[PDB]
C-alpha cells in the first residue's frame, strides 16, 4: 500500500513518495493558527481549566501522569446553549497550543458516495497520527452522532455508519494514544451512548448561559 | 488459589490417630470439612491427599457400607477436582485387588464402576475393573455375561491407555467371543487390532495369542489359505523358529494348509514362495507333497494315501503329527477336502491339454464312477473354475472354447509377427558369427 | 559500499517487469490462455524449464512484456487491505486485565481455542466444534477487550475489521473484499475473523429501500454465504461484536453461523470490585482504600466508567498538586463520574 | 392461478405414476395439495399481519 | 484460430476434491423435498416419452425458498455430491461487478459453459441479490443490476427443451423476487422448506444424534414433543451444545441433564407478555 514512483516503461520502482490523503482531509488542517488568548474568555473559568488539563497538559508534562501511573483522559466534549462560548475556547486552545490542529464539521464527513465519510475520518485520524501528536476538533458533532433507530427510511444509515467508524477510531482495537479529540454540540440529548461512553469521550464539560459577573466580563 | 498444604499436613496424622482409636465419625467429618474448604480453595493436591486418607481409613474398618457410601459422596462432591477423584479411584482399584470376599468384591467393584462410568480423568481404571469383573464372572462358569461385560468396553478409543494393554484387552475380548461360540462378532473385533503392531519391540506372547485365535476362528467354516497365512506368520516368529519342534510344526501346518487351499493365483504364488524354503528339507515327505502339488502331472489318490497316508493322519513318533488330519470330525472334513483338491488338480491338469476326453476315460483316470465325476465337473463349471462342455449324448467332454474367425485370424497374425522377429534375430546372430570367424 | 550500491543500481536499471495474469486453461503442451489483470486475454507460450504441473486453471503467473511468455508462478495475491486487516496490534492485554468475566471467557475459549489443540475430545463425543460467537452487551463492558486478549494470547492468526470500513463506493467491491478475506483465511489455517460492529452491514433486508441499502444487502448476502454456504469452512473461526444485536439479519444469527450468543452485561458488585482492583493497581496510593465504598457508589457503571474513576482520581490528585491518590480523591472521582452519567441513555438490546 | 396450478400438478403426479393419462384420484390429490398450500399461504400472511 | 468450446472464467466444480461431503443420509426427513428436487432434475433427464404425452411442458429450473435455516443449501450440497452431471456454483452477489457490461458477460459465460456440457446443474445461491422486484432506474447502479437480471431472463428463455442444462436457485425471500422469474418457461417449481414439524423434528434428532455416545437414558420424545417452533439448524445446536457441556465436565457420554441444558440454551423463550392479558 505504499506510494512509490516507477519508470514510465521499464516499470521499476525508483523512489518513495509521501502518503496520499484525500484533498478534503488535507484541507481540514490548520495553517492560519488563530490568535485568541485565554484572557478573551471570561465567565467560563472552570471549563477552561478542565479542557486545558485534559488536552494540553498531557502533551507537555507527560512525566506527571506517568509518575502517578494513570493514563490521561481520552477525549473532551463541550456542550452548552448556542452562543455560550464553545468554539471560541477551542479556537483559543489552537491559538496557544502547538501540536497539529485539524478542524472539521459534522456535515463535512457526510458524503454522497457510500464509504466516503468513513474514508474521510480514517484518513484524518491517520494524518493526525502521522504528523506527531495532534488534536481534532469536530464542530457540530450532533450532525453525525445522532441516535440510531429502526426505521424503513434509508439514507440516515450512511451517517450512522460513518459514526460507527468514528466511534471505533476513538477507542477501539489498536489503541490510539497520540491523538486527542474535541467536540461541541448544542444538543447532547441526541448523541449516541456509545459516543458519550466513558472511554471515547471521557470528560464532558458544561457551558452555562453566563451569569451577571460573566455578562459584565464579556461586555 | 489459597494454599492449605500446612493445615492438611498437620491435621492428617491426628485424623488417622483418632480414626484408628475408634473416632471414625469425627475424623471423617473433619476430613469432609477440610475437603470442602480445599475444594472451594481449588487445591488439587490437598484434596487428593485428604480423599486418599479417607478411603484408606475407612477400609481398615470393615465398614463396607461406610466405605462405599463415602466413595459415592466424595465422587459427587460439588466442584470436585478430577485428579482427586482419579487418585481415589486408583486407591480403590488396588484395594479391589486386595479384598477377597466374593460379595464384598462384587459390591465394591460395582460401586467403582458406577463412580467410574464415563470420565476421561478415570478411564484406564474402568477398563481394568471391567476386566477384573469379567474374570470373576467367567470363572463362575458364566460365559455370556463375561462376553457382554467385556464387549461393552471400546478399548481402541482410549487415547491415554498404552498400546500393550489395549491389545491385551482386545485379545481377551476375542478369546471370550470364541468361547461364547459366536464368530461374526469376532471378525468384527479382529479388524480392530492392527497386525502391524505385532512387530515393534516385544510383541511375542500377544502375537502368538492373536494368531492362534485367528486359526481357531478361520477353521470354523473353512478358510484354508487364511489359516496357512497365519501359521506362516507364526513360523516367522523368532521364538517358534529358534526351537526345532516349534518351527517344524509351523512348517508342517503351513504346507498342509497351502495344499488344502483352493487353487487360484494367490494360492499358486504362495505355494511357489513356500516351495523355495531351504529349511523345508527337514520335512522330507511334506516337501514331497508340496512338489507333487506343484508338478504338472496326474497323481493317483491311491499312491498319495499309500505313501503319506500314515505320515499325515496317524502321525509319526520321529515326525510329530498335526491336528490337521486327526480323528475328530473336522479331521474327516479336511480329509475330504484333500481328496477334493487332488481331484480338482487332476481335472485342471487334463484341462490344459486334452482337448477332448471321453467321460468314461476321465472318470476312470480320476478314480470315480461316471456319475460322481460328471457331478464334480458340472459343479466346477457352474462355479466358473474351468471351462468345458459335456456332450452327455455322445459321452464327450470338450475343453476347447469357440473359435470365432476374428480370433483365428488374430492368431495367424501373431504367428506371422513372431516369424518376422525370429528372422531378424537369426540375421543378427549370423552377422555376429561372421564377424567372429571371417576377419581371419 | 557506495560503488557496490551504485553498480547494483546501474544493473537494476536495465530490467523489465512481467505482466501478472491468471492461467485459465492449458490448451496444448505449449499453449496457455492467460487473462492479464487489466482484462485482455491472450494465448501464450511457456518457458521450457518450468514445472507445467503447477499451472492449474487458476495459478497466478508473471508474463514477459514483449512475447508474453509465461515465466514464473506466484502464490495467491494478498490485497494491501487484507495485509492491514492481518497486521493489527492489540497492545498486550492479557486475560488478567479483563475483570468480571469468567463464564463468558470460558465459553469463548471453548468455541475457538479448544478445537485448535484438543480436537480428539470432539471426535470422542462425536461433534463438530462450533464456528463463531456473537459478543453482545451494553457499551463499555469488555467485548473489544476480550477480542484483543484472544488475539494476543492465542497462537493462531488474527484478522480484524470494522464492518463500517468494508463498504466501498464502486458497486461490487465490498463483497469482493469480504470474499477475498475469507479466501485468505481459508489459506492460512487456522485463523480467526473478528468482525467489529457487524451492525454496520448486518441489518434486516427490507422489501422497500434505496440503492445503497441494496448494495449493503448484497455485501451481507455474500458474507452469509461465505460463513455457511456450498463450501464447508472447516478451520477458521469467527467472532462479532455489537451493541445492537436486535438490528441484525435473522439469517446471520442462525445457529450454524453464529453458534454462541454470549451476553456481556454490566459488572455486578463482586465483578465491580475485581475491575476496580485491576485498574487501581498501578496507581501510587496512600492510606486505606475501601473499595466497598466505591462499589457502592458505582451502580450502573461499566468497565470504562471505573477506569475513568481511577483516571479522574489521579487527575484530582494532581489538581491538588500532591504525588499520590488518597481515598478522598477516589470518592470525588466516583461522585463526579456519577454526575456525568446522566447524559448516557441506559438501556440494553437483545437478539429477538 | 390456483386452477392453473392444479392442472400442472395433477399431470405431474400422473407422470410419477408412470402413465400417459391423469386420473380423477390424482386430480383430487393435486387439488388437495394446491388448496392446502393456498390456505397455508393465506394463514401465513395472516400470521405476518398478526 | 478457433479454440475449444470455452476458455471461460466461471470454473466448474472439480467434482474431485471440491465435491462436498454431505450424503443423502446425513439429511433426515425432507423426503418430499428430496423427491421434488431430484424429481425435477432427474425425472426430465430420464424418460421424456411420458412428459409430452400429457402435454405438461418440462420444468426449466427450481426455486428453493424457505425460512432462514431449514436446509436450503444442504440439499443442493448433497445433490452436488451424488449427481454425475457437471456442477457450477455461484452466488448472485458475485455477478454484480464494477465495470459496465461485466455482469451480463459473466451471466452469458456461465450459461454458455453449462450449454457446452449437456448434463449440467447451475446453482445460484441467494438470487435475492439480483432478482429484486422494486427498482429505481435513475442511478445507474440499479440500472446495471436490472441489466444482469434481464440478461438472466433472456438466457433462460433461450432454450430448445432439448438440452440437459438445469438451474436451481435458493432465496430466503421469494416475495421480494420480481415476477419475471416465476413466469413459466423460466423457473417452474417452487419448493417450500418449512420449519420442521414433530415427525421431521424426531427424524432430524435421530439422524444428528446417531453419531453420538448418547447414553440410553435420554428420551428424545420429550424434546421433540415440546411446542416450540425450532428450525433445523437449531436442532443441530442443541445436539452440539449437549456434547459441548459433556466435554466441559470432561466426559464422553451425554446425560439427560446435558441435553436439558442445551435445549434451555438454544431456545430462549420470548418476553412473556404480562399476564394481565388473557
Ligand atoms: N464567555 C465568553 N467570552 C468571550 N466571548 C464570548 C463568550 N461567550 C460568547 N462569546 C462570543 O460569542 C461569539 C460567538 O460565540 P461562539 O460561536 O464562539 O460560540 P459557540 O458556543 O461555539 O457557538 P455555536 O453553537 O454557534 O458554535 C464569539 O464572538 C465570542 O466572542
Ligand atoms: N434435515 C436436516 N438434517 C440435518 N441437518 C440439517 C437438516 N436441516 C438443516 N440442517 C442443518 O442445517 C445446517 C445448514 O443450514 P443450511 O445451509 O441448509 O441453511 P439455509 O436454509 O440454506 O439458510 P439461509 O436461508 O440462511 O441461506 C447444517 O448444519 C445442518 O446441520
Ligand atoms: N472488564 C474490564 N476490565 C478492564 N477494563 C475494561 C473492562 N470493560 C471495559 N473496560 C474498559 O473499556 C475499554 C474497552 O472497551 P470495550 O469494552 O473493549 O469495547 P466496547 O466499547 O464495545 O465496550 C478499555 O479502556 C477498558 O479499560
Ligand atoms: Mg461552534
Amino acid at each position: 500500500g505504499d506510494l512509490v514512483g516507477v519508470n514510465k516503461d521499464s516499470y521499476l520502482i525508483l523512489e518513495t513518495l509521501p502518503t496520499e490523503y484525500d484533498s478534503r482531509v488535507k484541507a481540514m488542517e490548520v495553517d492560519e493558527r488563530p490568535t485568541e488568548q485565554y484572557s478573551d474568555i471570561g465567565g467560563l473559568d472552570k471549563q477552561i481549566q478542565e479542557l486545558v488539563e485534559a488536552i494540553v497538559l498531557p502533551m507537555n508534562h507527560k512525566e506527571k501522569f506517568e509518575n502517578l501511573g494513570i493514563q490521561p483522559p481520552k477525549g473532551v466534549l463541550m456542550y452548552g446553549p448556542p452562543g455560550t462560548g464553545k468554539t471560541l475556547l477551542a479556537r483559543a486552545c489552537a491559538a496557544q497550543t502547538k501540536a497539529t490542529f485539524l478542524k472539521l464539521a459534522g456535515p463535512q464527513l457526510v458524503q454522497m458516495f457510500i464509504g466516503d465519510g468513513a474514508k474521510l475520518v480514517r484518513d484524518a485520524f491517520a494524518l493526525a497520527k502521522e504528523k506527531a501528536p495532534s488534536i481534532i476538533f469536530i464542530d457540530e458533532l450532533d450532525a453525525i452522532g445522532t441516535k440510531r433507530f429502526d426505521s424503513e427510511k434509508a439514507g440516515d444509515r450512511e451517517v450512522q455508519r460513518t459514526m460507527l467508524e468514528l466511534l471505533n477510531q476513538l477507542d477501539g482495537f489498536q489503541p490510539n494514544t497520540q491523538v486527542k479529540v474535541i467536540a461541541a454540540t448544542n444538543r447532547v440529548d441526541i448523541l449516541d451512548p456509545a459516543l458519550l461512553r466513558s472511554g471515547r469521550l471521557d470528560r464532558k464539560i458544561e457551558f452555562p448561559m453566563p451569569n451577571e459577573e460573566a455578562r459584565a466580563r464579556i461586555m | 488459589e489459597v494454599d492449605y498444604s500446612a493445615t492438611v499436613d498437620q491435621r492428617l496424622p491426628e485424623c488417622a490417630k483418632l480414626a484408628k482409636e475408634g473416632r471414625l465419625q469425627e475424623v471423617i467429618e473433619t476430613l469432609l470439612s477440610l475437603e470442602k474448604q480445599t475444594r472451594t480453595a481449588s487445591d488439587m493436591v490437598s484434596t487428593s491427599r485428604i480423599l486418599v486418607a479417607v478411603v484408606k481409613m475407612c477400609y481398615e474398618a470393615k465398614e463396607w457400607d461406610l466405605l462405599n457410601e463415602n466413595i459415592m459422596l466424595l465422587s459427587k462432591r460439588r466442584s470436585q477436582l478430577k485428579q482427586a477423584v482419579a487418585k481415589m479411584v486408583q486407591q480403590c482399584c488396588t484395594y479391589v485387588e486386595e479384598i477377597t470376599d466374593l460379595p464384598i468384591k462384587l459390591r465394591l467393584i460395582d460401586t467403582l464402576r458406577m463412580v467410574t462410568e464415563g470420565k476421561i480423568y478415570v478411564e484406564i481404571e474402568r477398563a481394568r475393573l471391567t476386566k477384573t469383573l469379567a474374570t470373576i464372572k467367567e470363572q463362575n462358569g458364566d460365559v455370556k455375561e463375561a462376553a457382554s461385560i467385556l464387549q461393552e468396553l471400546q478399548v481402541e478409543t482410549y487415547g491415554s491407555m498404552e498400546k500393550k494393554e489395549r491389545v491385551e484387552f482386545i485379545l481377551e475380548q476375542m478369546r471370550l467371543c470364541l468361547a461364547v461360540k459366536d464368530y461374526i462378532r469376532t471378525q468384527i473385533i479382529s479388524k480392530k487390532i492392527n497386525t502391524k503392531f505385532f512387530q515393534e519391540e516385544n510383541t511375542e506372547k500377544l502375537k502368538l495369542k492373536y494368531y492362534n485365535l485367528m486359526i481357531q476362528l478361520d477353521q470354523h467354516e473353512g478358510s484354508y489359505l487364511s489359516i496357512c497365512k497365519h501359521y506362516r506368520a507364526i513360523y516367522d516368529t523368532p521364538c517358534i523358529q529358534a526351537e526345532s519342534e516349534k518351527w517344524q510344526q509351523a512348517l508342517k501346518s503351513v504346507v498342509l494348509y497351502v495344499i488344502l487351499a483352493p487353487f487360484d493365483n494367490e494360492q499358486s504364488d504362495l505355494v511357489h514362495r513356500i516351495s523355495g524354503d531351504k529349511k523345508l528339507e527337514e520335512i522330507p515327505k511334506y516337501k514331497d507333497l508340496l512338489k507333487l502339488f506343484t508338478t504338472m502331472e496326474l497323481m493317483r489318490w491311491s499312491t498319495l494315501v499309500e505313501d503319506y497316508g500314515m505320515e499325515l493322519r496317524k502321525g509319526s513318533l520321529e515326525s510329530p503329527a498335526t491336528d490337521v488330519f486327526g480323528s475328530t470330525e473336522e479331521g474327516e472334513k479336511r480329509w475330504k477336502d484333500l481328496k477334493n483338491r487332488v481331484v480338482e488338480h487332476n481335472i485342471r491338469i487334463m484341462a490344459k491339454y486334452y482337448t477332448r476326453i471321453t467321460m468314461k476315460r476321465m472318470a476312470q483316470l480320476l478314480d470315480l464312477s461316471v456319475d460322481e465325476s460328471e457331478a464334480f465337473l458340472s459343479n466346477l463349471v457352474v462355479n466358473k473354475t474351468i471351462f468345458a462342455k459335456v456332450d452327455r449324448l455322445a459321452g464327450i467332454i470338450n475343453f476347447q472354447r469357440p473359435k470365432d474367425p476374428n480370433n483365428l485370424l488374430n492368431d495367424w497374425s501373431q504367428k506371422l509377427n513372431s516369424l518376422m522377429s525370429l528372422v531378424n534375430k537369426t540375421t543378427h546372430l549370423i552377422a555376429k558369427e561372421e564377424m567372429i570367424h571371417n576377419l581371419q | 559500499k557506495q560503488y557496490e550500491k551504485s553498480e547494483n543500481d546501474l544493473k537494476a536499471l536495465q530490467s523489465v517487469g512481467q505482466i501478472v495474469g491468471e492461467v485459465l486453461k492449458q490448451l496444448t503442451e505449449e499453449k496457455f490462455i492467460v487473462k492479464a489483470t487489466n482484462g485482455p486475454r491472450y494465448v501464450v507460450g511457456c518457458r521450457r524449464q518450468l514445472d507445467k504441473s503447477k499451472l492449474k486453471p487458476g495459478t497466478r503467473v508473471a508474463l514477459d512484456m514483449t512475447t508474453l511468455t509465461i515465466m514464473r508462478y506466484l502464490p495467491r495475491e494478498v490485497d494491501p487491505l487484507v495485509y492491514n486487516m492481518s497486521h493489527e496490534d492489540p497492545g498486550n492485554v492479557s486475560y488478567s486485565e479483563i475483570g468480571g468475566l469468567s463464564e463468558q471467557i470460558r465459553e469463548l475459549r471453548e468455541v475457538i481455542e479448544l478445537p485448535l489443540t484438543n480436537p480428539e475430545l470432539f471426535q470422542r463425543v462425536g461433534i463438530i466444534p462450533p464456528k463463531g460467537c456473537l459478543l453482545y452487551g451494553p457499551p463499555g463492558t469488555g467485548k473489544t477487550l476480550l477480542a484483543r486478549a484472544v488475539a494476543s494470547q492465542l497462537d493462531c492468526n488474527f484478522l480484524k475489521v470494522v464492518s463500517s470500513s468494508i463498504v466501498d463506493k464502486y458497486i461490487g467491491e465490498s463483497a469482493r473484499l469480504i470474499r477475498e478475506m475469507f479466501n485468505y483465511a481459508r489459506d492460512h489455517q487456522p485463523c480467526i475473523i473478528f468482525m467489529d460492529e457487524i451492525d454496520a452491514i448486518g441489518g434486516r433486508r427490507f422489501s422497500e429501500g434505496t440503492s445503497a441499502d441494496r448494495e449493503i444487502q448484497r455485501t451481507l448476502m455474500e458474507l452469509l454465504n461465505q460463513m455457511d454456504g456450498f463450501d464447508t469452512l472447516h478451520r477458521v473461526k469467527m467472532i462479532m461484536a455489537t451493541n445492537r444485536p436486535d438490528t441484525l439479519d435473522p439469517a446471520l444469527l442462525r445457529p450454524g453461523r453464529l453458534d454462541r450468543k454470549i451476553h456481556i452485561d454490566l459488572p455486578n458488585e463482586q465483578a465491580r470490585l475485581d475491575i476496580l482492583k485491576i485498574h487501581a493497581g498501578p496507581i501510587t496510593k496512600h492510606g486505606e482504600i475501601d473499595y466497598e465504598a466505591i462499589v457502592k457508589l458505582s451502580d450502573g457503571f461499566n468497565g470504562a466508567d471505573l477506569r475513568n474513576v481511577c483516571t479522574e482520581a489521579g487527575m484530582f490528585a494532581i489538581r491538588a498538586d500532591h504525588d499520590f491518590v488518597v481515598q478522598e480523591d477516589f470518592m470525588k472521582a466516583v461522585r463526579k463520574v456519577a454526575d456525568s452519567k446522566k447524559l448516557e441513555s441506559k438501556l440494553d438490546y437483545k437478539p429477538v | 392461478a390456483e386452477v392453473k396450478g392444479v392442472c400442472t400438478e395433477a399431470g405431474m403426479y400422473a407422470l410419477r405414476e408412470r402413465r400417459v393419462h391423469v386420473t380423477q384420484e390424482d386430480f383430487e390429490m393435486a387439488v388437495a395439495k394446491v388448496m392446502q398450500k393456498d390456505s397455508e399461504k393465506n394463514m401465513s400472511i395472516k400470521k405476518l399481519w398478526k | 484460430d478457433v479454440l475449444p468450446p470455452e476458455a471461460d472464467s466461471s470454473i466448474m466444480m472439480l467434482t474431485s476434491d471440491q465435491k462436498p461431503d454431505v450424503m443423502y443420509a446425513d439429511i433426515g426427513g425432507m423426503d418430499i423435498q428430496k423427491q421434488e428436487v431430484r424429481e425435477a432434475v432427474e425425472l426430465p433427464l430420464t424418460h421424456f416419452e411420458l412428459y409430452k404425452q400429457i402435454g405438461i411442458d418440462p420444468p426449466r429450473g427450481v426455486l428453493m425458498y424457505g425460512p432462514p435455516g431449514c436446509g436450503k443449501t444442504m440439499l443442493a450440497k448433497a445433490v452436488a455430491h451424488h449427481t454425475t452431471a457437471a456442477f457450477i456454483r455461484v452466488v448472485g452477489s458475485e455477478f454484480v461487478q464494477k465495470y459496465l457490461g461485466e455482469g451480463p458477460r459473466m451471466v452469458r459465460d456461465v450459461f454458455r459453459l453449462a450449454k457446452e456440457n449437456a448434463p449440467a446443474i447451475i446453482f445460484i445461491d441467494e438470487i435475492d441479490a439480483i432478482a429484486t422486484k422494486r427498482f429505481d432506474a435513475q442511478t445507474g447502479a440499479d440500472r446495471e443490476v436490472q441489466r444482469i437480471l434481464l440478461e438472466l431472463l433472456n438466457q433462460m428463455d433461450g432454450f430448445d427443451q432439448n438440452v440437459n442444462v438445469k438451474v436451481i436457485m435458493a432465496t430466503n425471500r421469494a416475495d421480494t423476487l420480481d415476477p419475471a422469474l416465476l413466469r413459466p418457461g423460466r423457473l417452474d417449481r417452487k419448493i417450500e422448506f418449512p420449519l420442521p414439524d414433530r415427525r421431521q423434528k424426531r427424524l432430524i434428532f435421530s439422524t444428528i444424534t446417531s453419531k453420538m455416545n448418547l447414553s440410553e437414558e435420554v428420551d428424545l420424545e420429550d424434546y421433540v414433543a415440546r411446542p416450540d417452533k425450532i428450525s433445523g439448524a437449531d436442532i443441530n445446536s442443541i445436539c452440539q451444545e449437549s456434547g459441548m457441556l459433556a466435554v466441559r465436565e470432561n466426559r464422553y457420554i451425554v446425560l439427560a441433564k446435558d441435553f436439558e441444558k442445551a435445549y434451555k440454551t438454544v431456545i430462549k423463550k420470548d418476553e412473556q407478555e404480562h399476564e394481565f392479558y388473557k
